[PDB]
């Protein structure tokens, strides 16, 4: 049951428990080898330094990911990087260290087709979630299957990272490996959602008291738990407004005048009474659940709270110990939420808004249903096809090629290619409006059958809008295409693809570029060619057009590293069908008539020559 | 299915810093009997004491001379009244002249009060936010308990502008005040009523004033409950400690009618009471239901899709005229209307105006986002559609009219008024070498203009009085011929203006050879 939802038993969950526990005693991590199982449990610490990065000046002492080491951390089409707790990270690379024995055994592991599972406690906890993530991009992108599937386990860990990195393990779907253990009460998974000046003042004593050496205090205690969820409290309440859609005038003005926590949940969450164990996946769901299950219901338990508070932050041993006689299930799935919520002490009102954050989710899903019906009807595939089977075929017969042809042409199948351009505009950039605003699950963009539809798309009709654009004279207007003309949805729809070819191997896109243009041994210094290629329509072979656009007009020695450049990126966009040679050196063709007009030295030299006569 | 957020739209102003702390600047402002302007936590303070003395209720239209304008509010004669007693006071205290430079250099300013400080807060917030240029701070006004302060007018010409969303007016459901200005005041901006058990958000002025009628239906009326702010500040922004659940008995079931119920609660009615009835139907008739504006805003990329054949028959008419051997240019073409091409595009003209006028609509109506003329698809797609297009409204109107005013003299249709004002959400440096003539006359009201040039360069043929031909060749002919001759010197016409039969050259022509008569 909790089984068949996490891939992990009981006795997983035990040893893990196990394992963070004896994690206090080492330094940095302990390693667990039991069967096919190798878990790496790591060490809690409870001073403010391992929360909040004393040299972070920032208000929650958060750090974006670095985009080299973390890929996939990231959004692909709007390119913004993953947000985590900057001591975490920090505390994550000290035991990556290669001083330290950690990155050799997991290797060993992974050599022996091991079951590998991180774990740990409070920040251990926190380390964890950080350490599978780091697992996952040295790992598991570059040869997924099912042996090398890690696992995370947690038990009141405080929150790592925000909503793009909660968005991007959904992406990649490594969500499904993270469960978070949280005891109803527990503050340790709170404390994060408070502006760090909320809580300075009294975060070191809470923290010692956290600290399993020598209790000997009430005042701090309730004094940090009031401002723990008076930020908690403004947070909720702005999250749910925001993802519902509501008031966005509103809140857009209050916006610029709140600093708010951008922690999220990331993973499974599972909440535990006395009564219940309660699994839900959707990050918002469980930031509503965080603030409500902890709120008093009257006078009484208001007294008892804080102290409570820090209390159960130590009942993981009952947790673990109890599970077997607790009722499970799962609240996103579950039909009606109301008794679940009632054993957890979320109030009327807060049901409305744990209910608000699970039918967002459900709204997500029916869009993409809706956009996957109206991207698999004919009526739709049937304008790319004609666009390939037929307007291609029938310019090139011509001898100027379907770029020529819409840029200057005014017959009737140009005016219909035109229609067309406009028709396949219409989806794609609702597509992208939907992303934009969070209006598709996490996966979508991950999808392969939507990153091979986008990229046939761009492949096939960016040209036909480079063309447009420059037909219009829009770059007299506007500038270079390539600087404010391109449309954003081809900007995605590269993004997507570029991801999707090169996460297996571990490459960047940039990198990937900057070393094909140092392997063309230009005659120009390494600044100087970063300088001139600025902005350029040879990292995309899409862009082709746009880039002949910014040369033809110019002396070949104002181009000519742009020119090499261009000729050195086709024979690859050829072969990838970026670029079709049934087009471009047709006698018509812009690109043609103009390549011929270079001086005979480079045109004897050139690897195109064998393509076009003067 | 609908989501109920007046109750959660009041829970997120309550839990903010800016809620607790433009009350304790108010309450700083009123122990001091001086304005008080501070930073709590990076926020500036603006707190404004109230004033016991003045007296309200005498209505006066906004100044028309002065240093103090409101030129962002409408002139249209239903006209904007506010209380004289509060433009008084702020002309009197100086508001002016010294905020201007005690702000200058701050990024986020709250302006805020109690009472009549509140409506002078609100009267600031509101001068601050209709200049012709937007204040270089973020503006957030909270009142608390403050009469009302202009006419429906006023209050129509801010919800207008789009300026409500900047007002929070805290109102006590037992506070007198905020209910009885006399009937001709009307309320704008956003009230978050509130009691001793929650808060509320109407941001609708029918709402407010029926929420008024309601309150004024129920009981005691000690004036000293004007005073109790500091009170209910304290008791709202602490209730998050506490779990509060439903009531009543008989929680709706329904999630919308549930939310309903619940917000009637923290105005602390009971759903059963005639009261509670009252303000669950004021509650549930303030939303008004619509599609899911960013939805609705996605899916409209198809509809622009659908429309565009018609720009694109605007484009291949344009190229046609482009070769025809009369050599007309097509506005001149299209204003002739002789050729069955003609009556042919006028069928795309007006599909496209009726496509952006229901766009523009929707955006008034709010069935698109707040800032969806923000996006830089839609100021474009609406640019190139006026470039195209709007000289054939122009030829169109001078086609038709009874020789009738000009285009530009009252006569432009909206939608291209709204566009030019979408075109300031983009940059617009950026000035490119062009090489040729720009595709379509970057002046979108370029013949409407010469259309009027056309008709002075007649006037003064009339002419008789030499030294007053010249003014009118001084005043409304050459600056016209020299704009156009700096638009042809950076090539910012279309070809089709320097067609040899096009009014244009025509024109150019005449006045010529006007010029060659007279020195
Ligand atoms: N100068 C100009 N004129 C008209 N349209 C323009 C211009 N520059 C860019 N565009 C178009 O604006 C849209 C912006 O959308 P997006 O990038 O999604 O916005 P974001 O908010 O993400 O920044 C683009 O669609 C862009 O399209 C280019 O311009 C041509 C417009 O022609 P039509 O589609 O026929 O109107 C396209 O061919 C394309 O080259």
């Amino acid at each position: 049951a909790f089984e068949a939802l996490t891939g992990i038993n009981g006795d997983l969950i035990t040893r893990s428990w196990s394992a963070s526990k004896q994690a206090y005693l080492t330094e940095r991590y302990h390693k667990e080898e039991a069967g096919a199982v190798v878990i790496f449990a790591f060490q809690p610490s409870f001073s403010e330094k391992d929360f909040f990065d004393p040299d972070n000046k920032s208000s929650f002492g958060e750090i974006k990911l670095n985009r080299v080491q973390f890929p996939c951390m990231r959004k692909i089409g709007k390119g913004d990087v993953a947000t985590v707790n900057e001591a975490f990270l920090k505390n994550l690379e000290a035991i990556i260290d290669p001083r330290t024995s950690f990155q050799a055994s997991v290797e060993m592991a992974v050599r022996s087709r091991k079951q590998i599972v991180f774990t740990g406690h409070s920040s251990g906890g926190a380390t964890a979630i950080l350490a599978t993530v780091w697992y996952l991009e040295k790992y598991f992108i570059r040869n997924p299957n099912v042996y090398l599937e890690p696992r995370c386990v947690t038990f009141g860990a405080p929150l790592v990272g925000d909503s793009i990195f909660s968005h991007a393990l959904g992406r990649e779907k490594w969500s499904r490996f993270f469960v978070n253990f949280v005891s109803r009460f527990d503050i340790v998974p709170r404390i994060m959602l408070a502006r760090k000046a909320s809580v300075e003042e009294t975060l070191p004593h809470v923290l010692a008291q956290l600290d399993p050496r020598k209790s000997s205090s009430e005042q701090r205690i309730t004094e940090f738990y009031t401002r723990v969820m008076r930020d908690t409290s403004t947070v909720a309440n702005q999250a749910v407004c925001e993802l519902t859609g509501s008031a966005e005038a509103f809140l857009e003005t209050l916006s610029s005048f709140l600093e708010l926590s951008p922690y999220r949940p990331a993973g499974t969450f599972v909440f535990s009474t006395e009564k219940r164990l309660v699994a839900v996946n959707n990050s918002d769901a469980i930031l509503q659940m965080l603030f409500y299950t902890s709120q008093a219901s009257d006078e009484q338990e208001w007294s008892l709270i804080p102290f409570r508070s820090i209390r159960d932050h130590h009942s993981y041993e009952e947790l673990v110990q109890s599970m077997g006689k607790k009722l499970f299930n799962h609240l996103d799935g579950e039909n009606s939420i109301e008794s679940t919520l009632n054993d957890l002490g979320v109030s009327t009102r807060g049901r409305q808004y744990v209910q608000a954050a699970l039918e967002e989710e459900k709204k997500r899903v029916e869009n993409q249903k809706k956009i996957i019906q109206v991207i698999e009807q004919e009526r739709f595939l049937k304008k790319l096809a004609w666009i390939e089977d037929e307007y291609k075929p029938k310019c090139q017969a011509h001898k100027n090629g379907y770029y020529d042809s819409f840029k200057v042409s005014n017959e009737e199948n140009d005016f219909k290619a035109n229609v067309k351009r406009a028709e396949l505009a219409g989806v794609f950039d609702e597509v992208l409006g939907l992303m934009k605003k969070c209006q598709l699950p996490d996966e979508f963009e991950g999808d392969i059958d939507w990153i091979k539809l986008a990229t046939r798309y761009r492949r096939l009709v960016e040209p036909l809008d480079i063309a447009n654009y420059h037909r219009h004279l829009k770059n007299e207007d506007t500038g270079p295409y390539m600087k404010r003309g391109r449309p954003t949805r081809y900007i995605y729809a590269q993004r997507g693809y570029e991801h999707y070819i090169l996460k297996p191997n571990g490459m960047i896109a940039e990198d990937v570029f900057w070393n094909k243009v140092n392997g063309l041994n230009l005659g120009l210094q390494l600044e100087e060619i970063q300088e001139t290629l600025k902005n350029s329509g040879s990292e995309c072979g899409s862009c082709f057009w746009a880039e002949v656009e910014e040369l033809k007009g110019k002396p070949y020695e104002e181009v000519e590293v742009r020119v090499k450049t261009l000729e050195g990126m086709l024979g690859e966009w050829i072969t990838d069908g970026e670029v079709d040679d049934k087009e471009i050196f047709l006698e018509g063709s812009t690109f043609r008539k103009w390549w011929i007009t270079l001086p005979k030295n480079h045109k004897s030299h050139s690897p195109l020559r064998d393509y076009m006569m003067d | 299915c609908r989501f109920e957020t007046s109750e959660l739209q009041a829970s997120v102003m309550i839990s903010t810093p800016l809620f607790t702390d433009s009350w304790s600047s108010c309450n700083t402002a009123n122990c001091n009997g001086s304005i008080k302007i501070h930073d709590i936590a990076g926020i500036t303070y603006v707190a404004i004491p109230a004033v016991s003395m003045i007296q309200l209720g005498n209505l006066v239209g906004l100044p028309v001379t002065g240093d103090v304008l409101f030129p962002g509010l409408s002139s249209d004669e239903p006209l904007p009244m506010v209380d004289a007693a509060i433009l008084k006071l702020f002309l009197q205290l100086k508001i002016k002249e010294g905020l201007e430079l005690e702000l200058l250099g701050k990024k986020l300013v709250v302006i805020t009060g109690h009472s009549t400080g509140g409506a002078l807060a609100a009267f600031t917030a509101l001068w601050l936010l209709s200049q012709s240029s937007p204040p270089s701070f973020r503006v957030f006004c909270i009142t608390f308990g403050s009469p009302l302060l202009g006419n429906q007018s006023l209050s129509t010409s801010i919800s207008r502008s789009r300026l409500a969303h900047n007002f929070c007016h805290v109102v006590s459901i037992h506070d007198l005040v905020p209910r009885s200005s006399n009937e001709q005041f009307w309320p704008f901006g956003t009230y978050l009523f509130c009691s001793d058990k929650g808060g509320v958000c109407l941001d609708n002025a029918g709402s407010v004033r029926l929420m008024f009628n309601i309150l004024n239906t129920t009981a005691t009326q000690n004036t000293e409950e004007h005073q109790r702010y500091g009170h209910y500040v304290f008791t709202l922004s602490h209730m998050f400690l506490k779990s509060r659940s439903f009531l009543g008995g008989s929680i709706p079931d329904n999630s919308y009618q549930a939310g309903v119920a619940l917000a009637v609660e923290a105005l602390g009615f009971s759903n059963d009471d005639t009261s509670g009835v009252l303000v669950k139907e004021c509650i549930e008739t303030a939303t008004r239901i619509v599609r899911a504006p960013i939805l609705r805003s996605a899916e409209l990329a198809n509809e622009l899709a659908s429309v565009l054949p018609a720009r694109l028959e605007i484009q291949w008419y344009k190229d046609r005229c482009d070769a025809s051997e009369e050599q007309l240019g097509y506005y001149d073409f299209f204003k002739r209307y002789s050729l069955k091409r003609d009556f042919k595009v006028n069928m795309s003209r007006i599909r496209l105006a009726k496509f952006w006028d229901t766009v523009i609509k929707m955006v008034e109506t709010n069935e698109l986002p707040f800032d969806f003329h923000l996006g830089k698809k839609w100021i474009y797609a609406s640019q190139f559609y006026q470039l195209l297009a709007e000289p054939l409204d122009i030829a169109n109107f001078y086609k038709n009219r009874d020789i009738g005013g000009h285009y530009l003299e009252g006569n432009r249709p909206k939608r291209y008024e709204v566009i030019d004002k979408w075109q300031k959400g983009v940059k617009v440096p950026e000035e490119c070498v062009r090489s040729r003539y720009a595709s379509t006359t970057q002046d979108t009201c370029f013949w409407a203009k010469l259309e009027q040039a056309k008709e002075w360069l007649d006037e003064a043929r009339k002419e008789s009085s030499d030294p007053q031909r010249r003014s009118l060749l001084r005043e409304k002919i050459v600056p016209f011929e020299s704009y156009a001759n700096t638009l042809v010197t950076k090539k910012e016409v279309s070809l089709d203006v320097k067609a040899k039969n096009s009014s244009y050259s025509v024109w150019e022509a005449n006045l010529k050879e006007f010029k060659c008569k007279m020195g």
